[PDB]
C-alpha cells in the first residue's frame, strides 16, 4: 500500500491502543471498588434468600403470568456479558409460552432491550436505563421494585437473571426465582412461621424483591466490571500485535520508497 | 393494615421514607458519605 | 306471708344470673376492638358478628331477668 | 444456640455470628428473640435493634426499616436498609425535623401525602425516643 | 307452705347459672371476631366452628334452667 | 314480720348483678389498651368502639339495679 | 316439711355451679376458633384438643348437676 | 328484730359484687402490662386509658360497697 | 332437725365451688390449643404443662367438693 | 337470738367476694408472662406494673374479707 | 338451735371462694403455656413467675377456706 495510507493506519492504530490502554485501567479501578462494594452485600443479598431455601416454597404449576427480569448495563465494550443474559432469557422466555403461561419482560439496562426488541417489543412491561455509568445502590433497586409493583402487572412467579461474579476470570449466568404472596401464603412449609399477617407477607415480598433486585445489581456490576477488563486486555494485545506488523509493513515501504527515489536520481543524472 | 396501606403506599415507600429520614439526621460529616451510596441514579422508560 | 318473701328473695337470686352476660358483653366488645385494630378494612364485617354475639348474650341473661319477673309476679 | 446475620446494604455488622438477645422493633410490635424462639417474619420499623452477645455486651444500632427472619433452626436473618450506631445520629437535627413535619402534616391535601408526612412523623419520633 | 316458699328460693339461686352461659357465649363470639380479623379467608368454617360452640354453651345455660324450672313446677 | 326483711335480703342479692358489668368494663378497656398498643393510627374510632361496649354493659348492669330498686321501694 | 324445704335450697344451690362448665365451653372453643384461624392446615389435632376440653368442662358441670340431683333424690 | 338479721344478710349477700371489680381490675392491668410490653413508645397514653378503666371497673364495684353500707344503716 | 336442713343448705351451695374448676380447665385447654397452634414442635412440653395445670385446677375443685360432703357427714 | 345466726350467714356470703379477686390475680400474672415472654428486656417495668395490679386487685379481695369481719365480730 | 344451722350454711357459702383461685389458676397456667411456645428459652423464668402467681392466687383460694373453717366450728 501507498506510504501516506499506512502512515495514516499506524496513527490511527497506535491512537486506539493508548485509548484501550487508558481505559483498560480505569476499569480495573472501578472493578477494584465494586469487588469491596460487594463484599457485604453478598452477605445481605444472600441473606434475604435465607427464608425461600429454609422453606420447601414450590412452583404452583396452576399460576401462569410469570415473569422475567434480566439485569445488565448500557454500556457496550463489555460484550460477552450482555450476550449471555439475553440468550439465557430467550430460551427460557420462550419455553415458558412453550407451557401456556404468558411471560412479562423487564428490562434493566439498554442493552437487553436493544438485543431483544425485535423479537420481543411486545413483552417489555418496563424498562430501565443509566445503570452500569455509576455503581448501583439500593435507591436504585428500590425504584425498579417500585416500578415492578405500581405497574400492575402482579405477576404469579418471576425470575431474575444476572452474570454472578464468579471470579476475575469468569463470570456466570445465574438465575433466582421471585415468589408472588400467593405462592407464599399457600405453601404448606410455612404454617410454622409465628404471627403472620396476609399483610406481612405482602410488606416482607415488597422488600425482598428490592433486596434480591439489588443483589443482583451488584454481581452483575462486578462481573461487567471484570469482563470489561478483560475485553480492553485484549483489545490492547490485538493492536499491539497488528502494530507490529503494520510496522513491519510500513519499513519494508519505506525501504522501497527510498529505493526508487535513489534510482530515479541517478537515471536523471545520466540523462541530465 | 398500616395508614398507609389505607393511603395506598408500599413498604419500599416507607421504607424509603424511614431510611431518608434516618439518613438526613446524620451528624453532618457521615452524611456526606451517607448520600452517597444511597442515590438513585436509574430513570424509567415507559413503554 | 314467707310466700311474699319467698318471692322476693327468690326474683333477688334469679337477677344475679345476668352478671354472667354482663361480662359476655364486655368480652364480644373487646375482642372486636381488638379484630379493628389489627384489621380495620373489614369492619363492616366485625359488626356483624359483634352484633350477632351482643344479641346471643344479652338474650341468654335476659333469659334469666325474665325467671326474674315471673318469679316476682306470678308463680 | 442462636445464629446471628444482621445486615445493611453498604456494611455488614454481625455474619453468622452467636448472641444471646435480640430485640427488634418490628410492625406489629417490638419484641426480643432468644435462642429458640418462634419462627417469625416481621418487617421491622424505624426503631431500636439492641443486641446482647454471648457476653454480658450489649450493643444498639438504629434501624429505619428491613425484615426480621426467625427461622427453624435458631437462624436469625435481621436485613436493614439504613442501620446505624446510635452515635452518628444528631439529636438537634432529628428534633427540628421532628418539628418541621410536625408543622407540615396540616397541609394534607392529597392522603398520599398526608401518609407521606406520617411517616415521617414517626420515623422522627422514633429517632427522638432513642436519642433521649 | 313452707316448700310454697322454699321453690321460689330453689329456683332463683338454680337460675344463676345461666351466667356461665353468657360468659362463653360471649368469649365464643369475641374469638370468632378475632380469629376473623386474623384470617378473613376462613370465614365459614370460623363461624361454624362459632356456632358449635355457641350450641355448646347454651346447652349448659339450658340445663340451668331445666332445673330451675323442675323446682319450680314439676318436683 | 318477714316482709320488709326479705325485701332487704332480696335487693342486696339483685344488686350483684352488677358484677357481670364490673367484669365487662375490665375486659372492655383492657381490650382497648391492646387494641390501641397494635394500631394507635386509629385510636378515635377505637374510643368510639370502647365507649359503645361499656355503655352495652353498664345498660345490662342497670337491669339489675332496677330489679332491685323495684323490689326495694315497689313490688 | 322443712327437710323437703331444704333440699330444694340444696340443690338450687348445688347446681349454679355448672356456670363454670358454661364459661369453660366457651374458652375451649374459643381458643379453637383462634388456634384453628392462626394454623388452619392442622385442624385434625385442634379439634381433637377442644373435644377433650370440653369434655372435661362438661364433666365438671355434669358432677354440679348430679350432686343437686343427689340433694334432691335422697 | 327480724329485719337486723335481715340487714346483716342482705348487706352479705350485697357486697359479693366486689368480685367482678377485682376481676375487672385484674383484666385492665394484664391487658396494661401486654398493650406495653407490645409498644413500649406509648407508654404514657397505654397508662392513662389503664387508669381510666381502672376508675370505672372500681366504681362498679365501690357501687355495691355503698349499697351494703346503706342497707347496713337505713 | 333444723340442722339436717342446713347440712343440705351448706353443702349443696359449698358446690358451687367447682364452677372455679370449670372455668379454669376451659382456660388451660384453650391455652393449650393456642400453644400448639402457634409452636406445633413443642407438643409434648406444652402437654406436659397442659396436664400439670388441670390437675391444679382440680385441687380447687376437689376441695370445694370435699368439703361440701365433709358437711354433708360432718 | 336470730343475729347470732344472720351475722354467719352474712359473712359467709361476704367471703363469697373474694372469688373476683382470685381471678383478677390470675389474670394479671398471665398477662405479666405472655408480655416478658413476648419482650424479655422489659422485665422490670412488666413487673412494677405486675405488683400494681396485684395489690389493686387484693384490695377489693381484702374490702370484701374486712365486710366479713365487720359482719362478724364488729355487727 | 339455728347456731348449728347458720354455722353450717356460712361455712357452705364462704368455701364458694375458691372458685376465684380456680379461674386464677387456670389462666395462670394458660398464660405459661403461650408464653412458652413464644420462648421455649426461658422457661426456668416462665415457671419462675407461674409459681409466683399460682401461690399468689391460692393465697385468697385460702383466705376463703379459712374464712369458712374459722366460721364453721372454731368460730
Amino acid at each position: 500500500a501507498t506510504l501516506k495510507d499506512i502512515t495514516r493506519r499506524l496513527k490511527s492504530i497506535k491512537n486506539i491502543q493508548k485509548i484501550t490502554k487508558s481505559m483498560k485501567m480505569v476499569a480495573a479501578a472501578k472493578y477494584a471498588r465494586a469487588e469491596r462494594e460487594l463484599k457485604p452485600a453478598r452477605v445481605y443479598g444472600v441473606g434475604s434468600l435465607a427464608l425461600y431455601e429454609k422453606a420447601d416454597i414450590k412452583t404452583p404449576e396452576d399460576k401462569k403470568k410469570h415473569l422475567i427480569i434480566g439485569v445488565s448495563s448500557d454500556r457496550g465494550l463489555c460484550g460477552a456479558i450482555h450476550s449471555s443474559v439475553a440468550k439465557q432469557m430467550k430460551s427460557e422466555a420462550a419455553n415458558l409460552a412453550a407451557a401456556g403461561k404468558e411471560v412479562k419482560i423487564i428490562g434493566v439496562g439498554d442493552k437487553i432491550r436493544s438485543i431483544l426488541h425485535r423479537t420481543h417489543s411486545d413483552q417489555f412491561l418496563v424498562t430501565f436505563k443509566e445503570v452500569g455509568r455509576r455503581p448501583p445502590t439500593f435507591g436504585d433497586a428500590s425504584v425498579i421494585a417500585l416500578e415492578l409493583l405500581n405497574s400492575g402487572y402482579e405477576f404469579d412467579e418471576g425470575s431474575i437473571i444476572f452474570n454472578r461474579f464468579r471470579s476475575v476470570i469468569s463470570y456466570k449466568t445465574e438465575e433466582k426465582p421471585i415468589f408472588s404472596l400467593d405462592t407464599i401464603s399457600s405453601a404448606e412449609s410455612m404454617s410454622i412461621y409465628d404471627d403472620i399477617d396476609a399483610d406481612v407477607l405482602r410488606n416482607y415480598q415488597e422488600y425482598s424483591l428490592a433486596n434480591i433486585i439489588y443483589y443482583s445489581l451488584k454481581e452483575s456490576t462486578t462481573s461487567e466490571q471484570s469482563a470489561r477488563m478483560t475485553a480492553m486486555d485484549n483489545a490492547s494485545k490485538n493492536a499491539s500485535e497488528m502494530i507490529d506488523k503494520l510496522t513491519l509493513t510500513f519499513n519494508r515501504t519505506r525501504q522501497a520508497v527510498i529505493t526508487k527515489e535513489l534510482i530515479e536520481i541517478i537515471s536523471g543524472a545520466a540523462a541530465l | 393494615v398500616a395508614y398507609w396501606r389505607q393511603a395506598g403506599l408500599s413498604y419500599i415507600r416507607y421504607s424509603q421514607i424511614c431510611a431518608k429520614a434516618v439518613r438526613d439526621a446524620l451528624k453532618t460529616e457521615f452524611k456526606a458519605n451517607a448520600m452517597k451510596t444511597s442515590g438513585s441514579t436509574i430513570k424509567i422508560v415507559k413503554v | 306471708d314467707i310466700d311474699t318473701a319467698a318471692k322476693f328473695i327468690g326474683a333477688g337470686a334469679a337477677t344475679v344470673g345476668v352478671a354472667g352476660s354482663g361480662a359476655g358483653i364486655g368480652t364480644v366488645f373487646g375482642s372486636l376492638i381488638i379484630g379493628y385494630a389489627r384489621n380495620p378494612s373489614l369492619k363492616q364485617q366485625l359488626f356483624s358478628y359483634a352484633i350477632l354475639g351482643f344479641a346471643l348474650s344479652e338474650a341468654m341473661g335476659l333469659f334469666c331477668l325474665m325467671v326474674a319477673f315471673l318469679i316476682l309476679f306470678a308463680m | 444456640q442462636m445464629s446471628f446475620t444482621f445486615a445493611s446494604p453498604t456494611q455488614v455488622f454481625f455474619n453468622s455470628a452467636n448472641v444471646r438477645q435480640v430485640d427488634v422493633p418490628t410492625q406489629t410490635g417490638a419484641f426480643g428473640i432468644l435462642a429458640a424462639h418462634v419462627p417469625t417474619l416481621q418487617v421491622l420499623r424505624p426503631g431500636l435493634v439492641v443486641v446482647h452477645a454471648e457476653d454480658g455486651t450489649t450493643s444498639k444500632y438504629f434501624v429505619s426499616s428491613g425484615s426480621v427472619t426467625v427461622n427453624a433452626d435458631s437462624s436469625v436473618q435481621l436485613l436493614a436498609e439504613e442501620a446505624v450506631t446510635l452515635d452518628m445520629l444528631d439529636l438537634g437535627a432529628a428534633k427540628a425535623n421532628l418539628e418541621k413535619a410536625q408543622s407540615e402534616l396540616l397541609g394534607a391535601a392529597d392522603e398520599a401525602t398526608r401518609a407521606e408526612i406520617q411517616i415521617r412523623i414517626e420515623a422522627n419520633e422514633a429517632l427522638v425516643k432513642a436519642l433521649e
